[PDB]
């Protein structure tokens, strides 16, 4: 079992990396439950 | 007179008053004097209410003795 | 004032309903303080149980401004 | 009587602040309440307390100060305020039982027929628990002593209610904890097992040095339990029951062997899976 | 001016027994009042609280006995608790936590009687083992606001780390008053007390478990498994058969064989070892 | 810290809930549902129900406001 | 007018039994003490009194209360029994007077002595010294037969208010009439 | 040199004596700064306007006084007036307290400067004035001493009222620093104890600094005794930086005391410990501190413990600062955003002075972090690093320029986020573009007062008036050729390559 | 690990917005717009999104 | 005049200590909590509350 | 045995003392000795705060000490 | 033999035990030394805390080691 989880499974690879979400989003929220609160 | 009247929080206010005063008046000056409304602060002297209707002579009020004043707690 | 201030609730437009039941009440076996209800126990006359135009059906803890007497399913 | 008494933390709370605030009335080294409570089916359940002023004269018995008066008077004003709850015993803070709590629990037993006395050490200086509990009896003798009157004692836990272990877990942010599965095992079943049957046997042992002229043998009753404890304790590991606790070894451990072999297939099932899609999905991306 | 800094602690005794009150008036907003000092302009304290005698009828609630208030306050005292009020608390069941209405009127009226007065709201239906949920607000100004003032000072971050929700906000805490920062503060003695509130005896940790009984268990699991490796079997030979995700989707109803597999290992192991560990050690330290 | 977190997300189940029927599944962490109002619904769901329990018709309780699988 | 806290300590021995005075030592005192602490609350309102009994062991009956009353209907159905213990008694009322409510409020005690005291005289020395540094004052009655305490008594009052103190006292008496008829309301105002 | 002077006076040595104490060099640095003076005042103007009356108000007249350090150039503040006189209360304070940074090492005939701009131009009280005043009079000698020291100590004496003495204190404390004079040690002390809660922070701080680096057996222990048994919080989040001080380079010997501070239950002293341990060890790179130093960060239950944890690290490694970005990059992403606020000002104080590619590529993507206050921490750091840069120098810097007036225009954005860019417009342009931070001294070695300056800057989270401490950092980079009277010669030199790589950054105020 | 338990953070703030209905189109009109009857009410004509 | 009706309904089943299913008369069911004191012991499957 | 206080105006003021007394004690000696109310004064000495109900030798001042009054201010 | 105990002032004591010497023995002669009160300190070798039931040569306490004495300096 040692042997097997250390070895190969190396393909975690950097050839695609860690993502994210969108940045316009919030601030679209942000605006309309200030207009909500407005309200 | 002067009477001595204090507060759950430690504050004390004297009160100068002549006997025929009722307890009306006293809760109109204590208005007067801080702002409370009058309807919402009770009294207490002696380990007994205070209610209206009555002279401060009645309840045999002396000189330089102390009340207690303690507020309406309402929520909701 | 008092009469004023029972007068200046009654805004005329009422819902209209029937009444379903009368019920006799009676306090619980026990009690309570610092957080006991005016409602549960502390209630010993008439009660009614209401049924309003738009299908709901209420009970009622304090019949309000009319003598119980008066009434009938 | 009583088979088991169960405390909630409130109390453990309440008792700790008192200890803490009395520097502002006295110098003295103990404190002393009531204990609020109800019970049923012989099941103790000891719910909230208020702390009455007492006084004692450290350099002798028999000298000390306790208000009924005061103690009848918060009875009163609590009972105003939750029906639920009626005076059960008492409690006090010493790290080890006094002369003269006999004599107190003699007067406050006229509140309650069945009076419990709860110590609950409030600096511990080992790993261990922080309540005892105590109810009071009389003792024939077989010496032909006087009839003594006298504590006997009851097994005790703490227990808990979901509208509190809330608040408790939301304050246990301290340490670590929870070390999960067979972390936690042999941590709380082996090692702080073997550290307390150590200090009892420790203290065996300075007991009886006293009885080389320090102190009289307190009783031959207590050298007739010790020779129980060593005539009890089992056999020499060494007939037939050895054959008896290799059969279970055996069996113990060959399912294991089942196990951990179901525990390595699957690690080299899910490596084939990360193998292909990885080579594919490259030549497939270049 | 009142700095944007300025704390409230609350010292762990005054939260338990402000839960173990809440959750018992459940659908009712119960009250009550709250003993504490100042120690600073940076500062207030609040060491204990006690309930009154108060009646209700759903919709409200206040409490009837004025003496009782004073006369339970007096009697502390005597056991050197001589600390007074600074302010009062009441629950919200499921609502989430502001002030309305009335609830600002019976507390502007502290503030003229003793400024820095403090208004607690704590709600125990939500609240779940990680987390309580309290607040704490103290009124704005009687406005002659126009002029745009703000209410506080500001000289640190210390007082914007955190988000007000959408609920107060629909209820209006900037615009009527503000909320200020709980914060709690252990001493000693009481922190050393509540890791021992788990600690479970020496007596159990020696004690085997039955030698049958176990036996048993043993059988259960490992009969158990085979159903598991059939099915896993068969898991293994369909897969890729079908585009990736729609392995997932089609596998909602019936179970993955891999886990259940799994989890059976954790259950093997862990007794058998736990088991036999304590008989060998056992079989030295007596005789 | 993952378990710390793990259960932080059970105030949603709160005590005052609506008890619904369930549809099916569009793609996990979404579904359909059918609330006993009579209105069907396309809603999100929690992560941590477990998925093999879900079978066509069993009856699930949700939000009262959001309505949203808990 | 000053306020006061005073704690009296009745004696209920065996020798309260006998009958020098008319009726039987025990009405002998009761009355006395029925004067003395009307005396102390009308002398201004909010001084307070309580009671300690002297047996083979000391026992509280009323802590410090502003009403009489409460010790009247208490000190009936005491019962003589038993031998007297004087330096327990004034020790455990030296605690109880500490627990006073109000601070503010000095401290006397009252003792009715009825019997022979078994006491070492260098005991009553060190208390008495012990005492005078805590500014308790004692205030004796030899309200029962005046020999055997008539000295150990004198000497020890002496060390205590001695050094020019003055404020405190021993007063005594032959059988005769009411102790407070003739004797109580003689002195000063009252010890 | 204070020793060395005594072996030497026991002529030219008199004069040599002038070198020997800096009387010169200072006198030359300010002639350099005040002749070369070059600044657009038009990004004022612009920030000026879009106030929206807040809490940014403060942020200009701090941020104005770093551009114009050193050069006593007041003309931003003699006009338009009537707008700065809107600032009320605490703040106050802080506007009267920089002007002492634009009238750095002005050093003679001060005191009538400031008379100019009385403590008392009105006799009227405002006593955050006075004590503004106090605190100007401190940073214009900032490591001089001198005859200064036995003005300010009697000015302390005879203080009416405790913001008075915050003021005095933390001036005193300042000029004063590592001399170790024991009265005013004296003097301190008994301020500190007598447990006023915004002076005991005030004197608490400052006693570390008259004691910097001499490790002393008896302060360290009537310090850390009163902040073992006081209940004011103030108290304690002064004193928490006021004991690391003590130690300084002292490499093993501090570590007895090291492991009192990290075991301690309270929160605060926890803290201090992880300062300690920075000041300790500076530029070592010493593995052994890192090992350690880290691990707190990963499992420590109480967040500012893990912040400062984490944001030493920009101490240890400054001597090597290829390495931060290698260590620092994985842990920006982690949950709780204290930890991404610490690792965004690690990450700019390792490499302070360089245009160093690597840390602004990480820095880059943190600007749109959600909460508000990694946005501040990631503006400040940003603006750090690539001091002086031109776009030949590095690529990738006009972007940022104008990212700061779009964020600071922006109407509808939180002030804690919209402070830091403010902030940062001044850092950029410091002292007219001529001056630079660095840890380390021309020959290699490590230099003392900027790394007191970086350090008590970064607690600027907890009280604003702290932040005109950077101005401690800003070393001049000029040459001057001397003749042997010590004349300047009106000589030439001249650069090799093409200027587009030297040249201020070419105002563009188009009105 | 570190991204799974963001997203577990976030989950209790996301999940409380509110769902979307299911209705059966008849029919298609012009200029982008739909005819769209739902389960329990009336008909509604309405536009589309932009994907 | 400070008083208020209260909703009718059926309970149908108790799923734990403090978690019933009720129907009310006029549609949607419902998961609600009880009342401490009301004697849990007397809502049997099938009673008006 | 000898003891010095220092009030906020710096006035300094001396006292035999022992070493078994109590604070209460001499909370009052400074009553009677400057006219102060005795529970207006607090007493520091280093961080420490000194409560009433025991005594000095549990705190071991020694001889000369120099200790703090500090005035804990009433509303009003 | 001699052994090292360092406070955090700088200071440092010398010491004489034997390699039986159980933890109890040196926490009282420091005692007997310093004065300190036995219960308020810890002793820290290895990075570790000691336990008081233990021996030294448990813990592998070599010739001239030096351990850190932790305290709470004032107790209270």
């Amino acid at each position: 079992h040692n042997m097997s989880v250390k070895a190969m499974r190396f393909p975690p690879k950097s050839y695609n990396k860690d993502l994210e979400s969108a940045e316009e989003r919030r601030e679209r929220e942000q605006q309309d439950l200030e207009f909500a609160k407005e309200m | 007179m002067q009477i001595f009247v204090k507060t759950l929080t430690g504050k004390t206010i004297t009160l100068e008053v002549e006997p025929s005063d009722t307890i009306e008046n006293v809760k109109a000056k204590i208005q007067d004097k801080e702002g409370i409304p009058p309807d919402q602060q009770r009294l207490i002297f002696a380990g007994k209410q205070l209610e209206d209707g009555r002279t401060l002579s009645d309840y045999n009020i002396q000189r330089e003795s102390t009340l207690h004043l303690v507020l309406r707690l309402r929520g909701g | 004032e008092n009469s004023e201030k029972i007068k200046v609730n009654k805004t005329l437009p009422y819902l209209v309903s029937n009444v379903i039941e009368l019920l006799d009440v009676d306090p619980n076996d026990q009690e309570e303080d610092g957080a006991n209800i005016d409602l549960d126990s502390q209630r010993k006359g008439k009660c009614a149980v209401i049924k309003t135009s738009t299908r709901q059906t209420y009970f009622l803890p304090v019949i309000g401004l009319v003598d119980a007497e008066k009434l009938k399913p | 009587a009583v088979q088991k008494v169960v405390v909630h933390p409130l109390v453990l709370l309440s008792v700790v602040d008192h200890f803490n605030r009395i520097g502002k009335v006295g110098n003295q080294k103990r404190v002393v309440g009531v204990l609020l409570g109800s019970w049923q089916k012989k099941v103790l359940d000891v719910s909230n307390s208020f702390a009455v002023p007492f006084d004692e004269d450290d350099k002798d018995d028999s000298v000390w100060f306790l208000d009924h008066d005061y103690l009848e008077n918060m009875y009163g004003m609590f009972k105003k305020v939750n029906a639920r709850e009626r005076i059960v015993g008492w409690y006090h803070t010493g790290p080890k039982l006094h002369k003269n709590d006999i004599a107190i629990n003699e007067l406050m037993k006229r509140y309650c027929p069945n009076s419990v006395l709860v110590i609950i050490d409030v600096k511990p200086k080992d790993l261990g628990l922080p309540t005892e509990a105590y109810i009071s009896v009389e003792e024939v003798h077989d010496d032909g002593t006087p009839t003594s009157k006298t504590f006997e004692h009851v097994t005790s836990e703490i227990g808990a209610e979901e509208a509190e272990e809330v608040g408790v877990e939301h304050l246990l942010r301290d340490i670590k904890d929870t070390t999960v599965g067979t972390l936690s095992q042999r941590i709380t079943n082996q090692v702080h097992g073997l550290k307390g049957l150590n200090s009892k046997l420790l203290d065996i042992r300075s007991y009886l040095e006293k009885v080389a002229t320090g102190k009289l043998p307190i009783n031959h009753q207590i050298i007739y339990q010790l020779q129980d404890v060593f005539n009890l304790l089992p056999d020499v590991s060494l007939q037939e029951f050895v054959k008896a606790f290799y059969l279970k070894t055996n069996d113990q451990m060959v399912v294991v062997y089942l196990a951990s072999l179901i525990r390595s297939v699957v690690a080299l099932h899910n490596l084939i899976n990360n193998k292909i899609a990885n080579r594919d999905a490259e030549k497939k991306e270049g | 001016a009142v700095d944007t800094a300025e704390q409230v602690y609350i010292s762990s005794l005054a939260l338990l027994k402000m839960l173990k009150h809440g959750r018992a008036g459940v659908p009712m907003e119960v009250m009550g009042l709250m003993l504490g000092e100042f120690v600073d302009d940076y500062t207030v304290r609040v060491i204990d609280v006690f309930a009154m005698p108060q009646s209700g009828t759903g919709v409200s609630v206040e409490a009837v006995d004025p003496v009782f208030q004073a006369k339970m306050l007096d009697m502390l005292k005597q056991t050197g608790r001589p600390e007074m009020v600074v302010g009062w608390y009441h629950s919200h069941p499921g609502f989430g936590c502001w002030l309305s209405g009335v609830d600002i009127n019976t507390q502007q009226s502290f503030e003229a009687l003793s400024e820095r007065a403090v208004a607690v709201v704590v709600d125990p239906i939500q609240s779940v083992k990680g987390k309580v949920v309290i607040d704490a607000f103290r009124l704005i100004n009687a406005n002659m606001m126009v002029l745009g003032h703000e209410p506080r000072q500001t000289t640190s971050n210390l007082g914007h780390l955190n988000k007000p929700s959408i609920q107060a906000l629909i209820h209006g805490l900037n615009r009527h008053y503000y909320s200020i920062t709980i914060n709690y503060r252990k001493n000693e003695l009481e922190q050393k007390m509540l890791l021992n509130l788990h600690k479970k005896s020496w007596m159990e940790g020696l004690t085997l478990q039955d030698y049958s009984e176990h036996c048993k268990h043993n059988e259960s699991v490992v009969k158990e498994m085979l159903e598991l490796a059939k099915n896993y079997n068969k898991a293994v030979e369909e897969e890729d058969k079908m585009t990736p995700e729609q392995l997932a989707i089609k596998n909602v109803g019936k179970q993955d064989p891999k886990r259940h597999l799994e989890e059976h290992v954790d259950v093997l192991m862990t007794s058998n070892i736990v088991q036999c560990l304590a008989a060998m050690l056992d079989t030295v330290v007596f005789k | 810290e993952f378990l710390h977190a793990q259960e932080e997300v059970k105030r949603i189940q709160s005590i005052p809930l609506v008890i619904g029927q369930f549809l099916e599944a569009v793609d996990q962490n979404t579904a359909i549902v059918g609330s006993t109002t009579g209105s069907n619904y396309y809603v999100r769901i929690l992560s941590t129900i477990d998925r093999e329990l879900l079978k066509p018709n069993a009856s699930v309780a949700l939000h009262k406001h959001s309505n949203a699988l808990v | 007018m000053v306020l006061e806290s005073t704690m009296v300590c009745v004696d209920n021995s065996e020798y309260m039994r006998n009958g020098d005075f008319l009726p039987t030592r025990l009405q002998a005192q009761q009355d006395a003490v029925n004067i003395v602490c009307h005396s102390k609350t009308r002398s201004n309102p909010e001084n307070n009194v309580g009671l300690i009994t002297l047996a083979n062991d000391c026992e509280v009956l009323t802590t410090l209360t502003p009403d009489t009353g409460r010790i009247l209907s208490k000190l009936h159905t005491v019962q003589p029994k038993g031998k007297i213990t004087f330096c327990t008694g004034i020790r455990v009322a030296h605690l109880a007077l500490k627990h006073r409510q109000g601070k503010n409020h000095k401290m006397r005690i009252i003792a009715f002595v009825g019997s022979p005291v078994e006491d070492n005289e260098k005991d009553l020395v060190k208390l008495a010294k012990r005492l005078k540094k805590e500014k308790v004052n004692v205030d004796i009655i030899n309200f029962g037969e005046e020999e055997v305490n008539t000295e150990k008594l004198t000497a020890f009052v002496n060390t205590l208010n001695g050094k020019d103190g003055t404020g405190s006292h021993l007063v005594t008496v032959p059988p005769g009439p009411s102790l407070a008829d003739a004797l109580i309301s003689s002195p000063i105002l009252a010890g | 040199l204070s020793s060395v002077i005594q072996n030497l006076r026991t002529d030219q040595t008199l004069k040599m004596i002038k070198i020997l104490s800096g009387e010169m060099a200072i006198e030359l640095h300010l002639q350099f700064l005040i002749r070369n003076n070059n600044t657009d005042l038009m990004i004022l103007k612009n920030t000026k306007d879009a106030v929206r009356n807040s809490v940014c108000h403060t942020a200009t007249v701090i941020a104005n006084s770093f551009m114009h350090c050193g050069t006593t150039s007041d003309q931003f503040l003699r006009d338009n007036l009537e707008w700065l006189a809107r600032a009320t209360n605490w703040a106050k304070f802080t506007a009267t307290a920089s002007l002492g940074v634009i009238h750095k090492g002005h050093e003679k005939e001060a005191l009538q400067l400031m008379a100019t701009y009385l403590p008392k131009d009105t006799s009227p009280g405002s006593a955050y004035q006075e004590g503004g005043g106090l605190y100007a009079l401190g940073l214009i000698h900032a490591n001089h001493g001198g005859d200064i020291i036995d003005y300010l100590l009697n000015q302390l004496k005879n203080a009416s009222n405790d913001i008075v003495r915050h003021g005095g204190s933390l001036g005193l404390g300042l000029a004063a620093m590592g001399t170790a004079r024991q009265d005013v040690y004296d003097l301190l002390k008994t301020n500190l104890y007598q447990d006023d809660a915004v002076t005991g922070e005030a004197a608490g701080l400052a006693l570390g600094l008259v004691m910097l680096g001499s490790k002393n057996a008896q302060a360290i222990e009537d310090m850390v005794g009163y902040a073992q048994e006081t209940q004011h919080e103030k108290i304690l989040r002064g004193l928490a930086v006021g004991i690391a001080l003590v130690m300084y380079g002292r490499m093993e010997e501090a570590d007895a005391l090291i492991e009192s501070l990290c075991r301690d239950k309270d929160p605060i002293l926890r803290r201090s410990g992880m300062y300690t341990v920075a000041m300790a060890y500076c530029g070592s790179g010493n593995n052994k501190a890192i090992r350690r130093l880290l691990h707190v960060a990963v499992s420590d239950v109480n967040d500012d413990v893990r912040r400062a944890a984490v944001e030493s690290l920009g101490f240890i490694l400054f001597r090597t600062p290829e390495q931060c970005p290698s260590v620092v990059s994985l842990l920006s992403e982690s949950y709780n955003p204290h930890v991404r606020y610490g690792a965004a000002m690690a990450l700019g104080i390792c490499c302070a002075g360089t245009g160093n590619k690597e840390a602004i590529n990480l820095l880059e993507p943190m600007t749109n972090d959600p909460v508000n206050y990694v946005r501040q921490g990631a503006l400040i750091a940003s603006a750090l690093i690539m001091i002086q840069q031109t776009e030949i120098t590095c690529p990738k810097v006009n972007q940022f320029r104008q990212l700061y007036s779009k964020v600071i225009n922006d109407k509808h954005d939180d002030v804690m986020a919209k402070f830091g860019a403010i902030l940062a417009q001044g850092i950029l342009d410091a002292g007219g573009h001529n001056v630079t931070i660095s840890l380390q001294s021309r020959t290699g070695h490590t230099h003392m007062p900027s790394v007191v300056g970086v350090l008590v800057f970064t607690q600027f989270w907890f009280w604003f008036p702290l932040s005109h401490f950077l101005s401690l950092a800003y070393t001049p980079t000029c040459v001057i050729g001397l003749n042997k009277d010590l004349k300047m010669p009106k000589v030439q030199y001249k650069s090799n390559c093409k200027p587009s790589t030297f040249a201020y950054p070419a105002p563009l105020e188009v009105p | 690990l570190n991204a799974k338990v963001r997203l577990l953070r976030e989950e209790l703030q996301l999940l409380q917005e509110q769902g979307s209905y299911v209705g059966e189109v008849v029919r298609a009109m012009d200029k982008k717009k739909v005819l769209v009857k739902v389960h329990p009410e009336g008909k509604f004509v309405v536009d589309v999104d932009k994907n | 005049l400070q008083s208020v009706g209260q909703i009718v309904g059926e309970v149908l089943k108790q799923l734990t200590e403090e978690k019933f299913i009720v129907k009310a008369t006029n549609g949607p069911r419902y998961v609600v909590g009880c009342r401490r004191q009301l004697d849990k012991s007397k809502l049997k499957p099938g009673t008006r509350v």
